[PDB]
């Protein structure tokens, strides 16, 4: 016998209900990914056999979101878009795993100061039955993790 | 000055001391003081943790008369660490209440009923005294009043400087200093000797070879000896105890220093189950800190096997009986590195 | 013996004894040098074996690199110099910085001499920052810190 | 503040709150002079500190009867409980005097709460804790109640009804500064005069402005308390502080798991430094000790019971089988009013059964299969008879092995 | 001079006055956003993320003290943490903010020995 | 007719029973791989013919362990967030093959100051029926084995 | 400090794939048309029709 409550304690958590606010603004996303965090190794050796390691420099973290294509939507590629020379507002992002009926936030990760670098356009094929899908890339400067 | 009222520069004119500190863990020292002492009456233990502190709790310029403040100031100009105060009658008690003493120092005092009950197999402490304050009697009975322990030596003889008055600083303030720094620079498995005291110091009789060849053996004492161009230097490294197991210093300070250091290391046992997978964790601790030690040189071999072993399980180290008690136990055996002491020149032609 | 990083570092720079608070970010500072010049002499007899003589000792130069950034006290020091005018003296403390902001390596530079000033190229191609290349010459080097 | 505009509101305040844990098999019940907020003797649930500050006033500074006042740790105790781990919680307070009839209704009150699973009193008074303890009869404690109490001597251990289910912990520890109220939050009653009945004044502030001189008779009490509490140190019963321990512990690594060699959190100092040879005395008398390490810093260093025998002598052991036996129960408790028949029996063995095992899983019982870790036996000729059957019976044999803790680890060093 | 009105422990100085000022003044518009939005945890939590990138970029810039953010501030808001079931059916979102602020060097002393 | 005894001390182990212990705290792991050992070979050669070969320095060992997302559990990503400038603080890992029942040491794996260099985020996927899982890479010194 | 900022856009590659029908030679008469470097340059719109 194991009790709802229980599972919602104990029970590891899946992947696929989850709500993506971007900015201020929440959008429906279908895939989210690159949520990483690479550190550099620095050596040093000496004659007498000492071998040191410590960390190095963090590297920058890249995120991709996926997104079907609605009509009358142009949001992501309205902000990747608008990059003049090299100014472009940059928003937070905040990626969350949700209760199954989205009244109750599980997990959080929050990225900082994230700009598109790149947009990808659905592929029109003639002989498919899929839905069109646009990809957006982003740069980010941390990544945090705040349990609820 | 003191009293700050106004934004900007204040100009004071002193003469207070300012010395420097160093951080050695394996020396961490108690100094017995006299009850007279007003500092320390009416508490426990004072802990000091450099001479600007101790200047600030004594609210008092330096007395060379004072000799707790000679001991003090011979002791941190030496490179010694933050220590304890404990007045000399209640070394039996406060000594053990203090988890983190490693020294216990006589600064001048009579502490030969605290050595022989608190330094013991298994204490981990180490015991400093001091020598004479006459002249070495040539017939090599001037340490009959010294019990025959391994935890414990003796220095001799007492110290002056250019801040010195008809008292003289004990020899055992400026040891416990040569202790730390030697411990944090070189180890604790090199020898405290053949290093030089610092400050002005100056042993105040003259040792020889011939006065040295005769208390060199049984109760040995360390002597503070003069060379015509390394200046000052300690010259001896040997405990209380003739045996071939700690006769030297260094090899019964190493196994202090790696008792409490293993100890630390797998004291998260305690009050776990008393199985097979928890024995398995502490022998990979204590496997550990045995290869850390060795990699630094603290232990003689040349590959790990013939430095150290473990052994802990079931038939091997402990019975059925000691595991119903609640009993776990462990074999660790460690061999030390002992210095070289004589140099012989072989001349021809 | 744990070895020190070398991408954490601060530089101040004190015109009239005052500090300047906004010329402490550098992208690059070069390394500080001494040499003792000596001069090699044999002897008559003497042809197995070598003498050096002692002589003067010559400090090197101090280089920064910068980004273009707006005007500081620094940048009007170096105009100024270069633009004809009497030539002034800045005193340099750079500093090796550990993980909690404490200098554990110093150096100063006593009477440091602006010398030279060259910007980077306008490449239409490229995908860089314009960066500032700044030398001076100094008098004197003194070292003081845990560390060296 | 009272909002009136849409928007956002600023402000300044030193109000602290903590994380709220959650548990089950850890619910504690502390008696003692509390203040609460409403008159109306019950035992009231509180949820988290900021529940507890919502329904009580906190401070040092017990009710005053009018005149008398009185020194209470009770909401210090409270705060280090919380700080240390502690999650929902009951609070029986004790308004007025000591009378006989608080002390024999205390039984029946923890009862009738049916969650609790500890009992602590955080009081610093020796008198007024021993009372309290006196009160808990052999019924109470053998119901799975568990006693923390607070020894207040190194040499002689504490008598209670039941020693299997008690421990005991010494000494006290210290905090930097105690929790201060305002006027207003300290309760006053009694006070009547000619124009004014004896409901009218509720607190030292209306009492200040209705009548200074027996406000200025009140306040010297008032000093004169923090003033000796200023000098002995702000010391407070340690009993709370377990209390979360027990909370932490359990969540963590389970009930079968010592609640000993873990740090506490809150604190500054103990009220008493202690060696290894005193430690070893008290060890063997069944006090636990809180000790300072300088590589760790204060830590509980005990997880003995007050009975010295083979079966009940450690906590962890002694409180593995409460919650057994009270989750067994649990389950049982829907069988009650089902027919006296060989079914219902089959159902019962399969409900403690399932319970058992998955109580083997998680490591809690010995053993390298579930026939070496428990039995369950139920049946018509080997547990019950005819006539227990006959009368309503219904009796089930259940046994377990438990994993004691290692106390004592030696280490024997050799030369070569 | 740097001195306000008041001489206590806190806001003794202009600066620490100020910058809890222009906190208070950042921190209202970066989640004024959520007023008119529904009052659950999926809004909390939206909110904290917005305080919570705040205070990093001020601690970054030097305007906090402290080696780690963990030193520097600490943001709380919840149920039963912050707010009551009285405070939620009223409307009120209520949210803790704690902060350390830097304190300058005002006296400086020179001793002078032969 | 085989006996279990002597199953136990004849028949290879498998490998899905394993006990992790991550410094002084034991963490169930879904993953561990990467316990490898490489050195390099130093060769000289010469005129007449001869040819000799010896071993190198050793490489350093790098470790991926994998774990499940659970609720309030942060512990993995705290400990790689928690790098200052180049310290952290550095764990001893051991890994067990364990009795089918957890009683019991079969064999031992240890990893001797190790230190978290990437840490990878569960991917956020709308079509996926998997759990979360996070991986955390470390940079060790030595690896040795000890036979139960 | 560390910053990032967007670079320089590069050139964008498209790629159209059509069937071979009787007497169309319509898009290799476009690439077949380059002289030196000039060759007539046309937009291109897509649309996602009803």
């Amino acid at each position: 016998a194991i009790t709802p409550e229980q599972i919602a304690v104990e029970y590891p958590i899946p992947t696929y209900r989850f709500v993506v606010s971007v900015g201020d603004e929440q959008i429906p996303f279908n895939n989210v990914s690159g949520l990483d965090v690479h550190y550099d190794v620095i050596e040093y050796k000496d004659g007498i056999g000492n071998y040191y390691k410590m960390p190095g420099q963090r590297q920058s973290i890249n995120i991709t979101l996926r997104k079907g294509v609605f009509p009358g939507d142009t949001k992501l590629f309205d902000w990747i878009n608008s990059i003049q020379l090299n100014q472009v507002e940059k928003k937070d992002i905040a990626i969350s795993l949700t209760n199954e009926a989205g009244t109750e936030i599980l997990m959080t990760w929050n990225v900082a100061n994230a700009f598109p670098t790149s947009f990808t356009s659905p592929s029109f094929d003639a002989t498919s039955n899929e839905i069109a899908v646009q990809e957006i890339a982003l740069t980010a400067d941390r990544v945090t993790i705040q349990a609820a | 000055t003191t009293i700050t009222t106004y934004p900007g520069v204040y100009i004071e004119e002193d003469a207070s001391l300012s010395l420097s500190v160093s951080s050695s863990a394996t020396a961490v020292p108690v100094f017995a003081v006299a009850g007279d002492n007003p500092l320390i009456s009416g508490k426990p233990y004072i802990r000091i943790s450099n001479w600007l502190e101790y200047l600030t709790l004594k609210n008092e310029q330096f007395d060379p008369a004072n000799t707790l403040d000679i001991s003090l100031r011979a002791y941190f100009i030496n490179g010694g660490g933050y220590c304890y105060l404990v007045q000399t009658t209640d070394l039996e008690k406060q000594v053990p209440k203090l988890d983190d003493v490693t020294l216990l120092v006589a600064a001048g005092e009579n502490i030969t009923t605290a050595v022989s009950t608190l330094c013991k197999p298994g204490k981990g402490l180490f015991a400093i005294f001091d020598g004479p304050t006459t002249e070495l009697k040539s017939d090599g009975t001037s340490n009959s009043d010294y019990d025959p322990n391994p935890f414990a030596a003796v220095y001799y003889p007492w110290l002056t400087a250019d801040w010195t008055t008809t008292i003289d600083i004990p020899p055992s303030a400026a040891i416990a200093g040569v202790y730390c720094s030697v411990d944090s620079t070189r180890g604790v498995w090199k020898a405290p000797a053949n290093v030089p005291i610092q400050g002005g110091l100056q042993p105040k009789y003259p040792v020889t070879d011939d006065l040295q060849a005769q208390y060199n053996q049984g109760k040995a004492l360390n002597m503070i000896r003069t060379f015509p161009k390394s200046g000052t230097l300690v010259w001896g490294a040997r405990t209380l105890e003739d045996n071939d197991n700690w006769r030297y210093i260094p090899v019964r300070r190493l196994f202090n220093s790696a008792e409490r250091d293993i100890k630390n290391a797998m004291s998260f046992a305690v009050f776990e189950p008393n199985s097979q997978p928890t024995w398995e964790r502490v022998r990979s601790a204590v496997n550990n800190y045995l290869y850390s030690l060795w990699q630094q040189g603290g232990l003689a071999g040349n590959k790990p096997d013939d430095a150290y072993f473990v052994q802990i399980g079931k038939d091997i180290t402990m019975t059925d009986d000691d595991i119903k008690q609640g009993k776990m136990i462990i074999k660790i055996g460690m061999a030390a590195v002992r210095p070289a002491e004589f140099i012989i020149l072989q001349f021809t032609q | 013996y744990t070895p020190s990083v070398s991408h954490r570092f601060i530089a101040s720079f004190l015109f009239n004894n005052i500090p300047s608070p906004l010329d402490i970010a550098f992208q690059r500072i070069s390394g500080l040098s001494r040499e003792l010049q000596t001069t090699q002499y044999s002897q008559g007899g003497e042809n197995a074996r070598n003498v050096w003589l002692a002589e003067k000792i010559q400090h090197g130069s101090l280089h920064l690199e910068r980004g273009v950034m707006t005007v500081t006290p620094l940048t009007l020091m170096f105009d100024r110099v270069l633009r004809g005018e009497k030539a002034v003296y800045a005193d340099v403390v750079i500093m090796l910085l550990n993980e909690n902001s404490v200098p554990v390596a110093s150096w100063t530079l006593s009477n440091a001499l602006p010398v030279r000033w060259s910007t980077g190229d306008f490449d239409a191609n490229s995908n860089a920052v314009l960066v500032n290349s700044l030398e001076l010459r100094y008098q004197d080097m003194r070292w003081l810190g845990v560390k060296v | 503040t009272i909002p009136t505009y849409p928007g956002v509101y600023i402000e300044e305040d030193a109000s602290l709150n903590l994380s709220v844990n959650q548990g089950n098999t850890a619910i504690p019940v502390f008696i003692g002079l509390f203040s609460p907020k409403n008159t109306n003797s019950q035992v009231t649930r509180v949820n988290s500190w900021l529940d507890f500050t919502n329904l009580f006033n906190a401070g040092c500074i017990a009710p005053i009867t009018i005149v008398i006042v009185n020194y209470t740790t009770s909401s210090d105790a409270l705060k280090l409980y919380f700080q240390n781990g502690g999650g929902p919680c009951y609070i029986l307070p004790q308004l007025d005097r000591l009378t006989q009839g608080f002390l024999d209704s205390i039984p029946e009150l923890i009862k009738q709460a049916l969650e609790i699973t500890l009992i602590v009193c955080p009081e610093w008074d020796s008198g007024y804790q021993s009372k309290i303890y006196n009160s808990l009869t052999s019924s109470l404690l053998n119901a799975g109640y568990f006693l923390i109490a607070d020894n207040q001597d190194k040499n002689t251990a504490l008598i209670t009804e039941v020693a299997s289910q008690t421990a005991t912990y010494y000494p006290a520890v210290k905090v930097s500064q105690l929790i201060q109220a305002e006027d207003s939050q300290i309760a006053v009653s009694g006070y009547e005069d000619a124009k004014t009945k004896s409901d009218e004044v509720k607190n030292l502030a209306q009492l200040k402005e209705k009548n200074p001189t027996v406000y200025q008779q009140a306040v010297q009490k008032i000093q004169a308390i923090q003033d000796e509490i200023a000098a002995n140190g702000n010391i407070i019963p340690v009993s709370a502080v377990m209390a979360g321990i027990y909370c932490a512990t359990d969540a963590s690594r389970g009930v079968w798991k010592a609640p000993a060699n873990i740090v506490l959190s809150g604190i500054s100092d103990v009220a008493e430094r202690l060696t290894d040879d005193e430690q070893g005395e008290m060890n063997s008398k069944g006090i636990n000790a809180i000790r300072y390490f300088s590589h760790k810093g204060f830590v509980v260093w005990g997880a003995r019971t007050l009975q010295n025998d083979d079966n009940w002598r450690y906590i962890p052991v002694r409180r593995l089988f409460n919650a057994a036996e009270r989750d067994i129960k649990q389950a049982m408790q829907s069988v009650v009013f089902e027919p006296n028949s060989q079914p219902t029996w089959e159902r019962v063995k399969s409900a403690i059964d399932n319970y058992l095992y998955s109580l083997w899983q998680q490591g809690a019982l010995a053993g390298n299969k579930p026939q070496e870790a428990y039995f369950v036996q139920i049946g018509k000729d080997v547990t019950m008879s005819d006539d227990d059957i006959k009368q309503g019976k219904m009796i089930v044999k259940v046994g377990m092995a438990a994993v004691r803790p290692a106390e004592f680890i030696i280490l024997q060093f050799s030369q070569q």
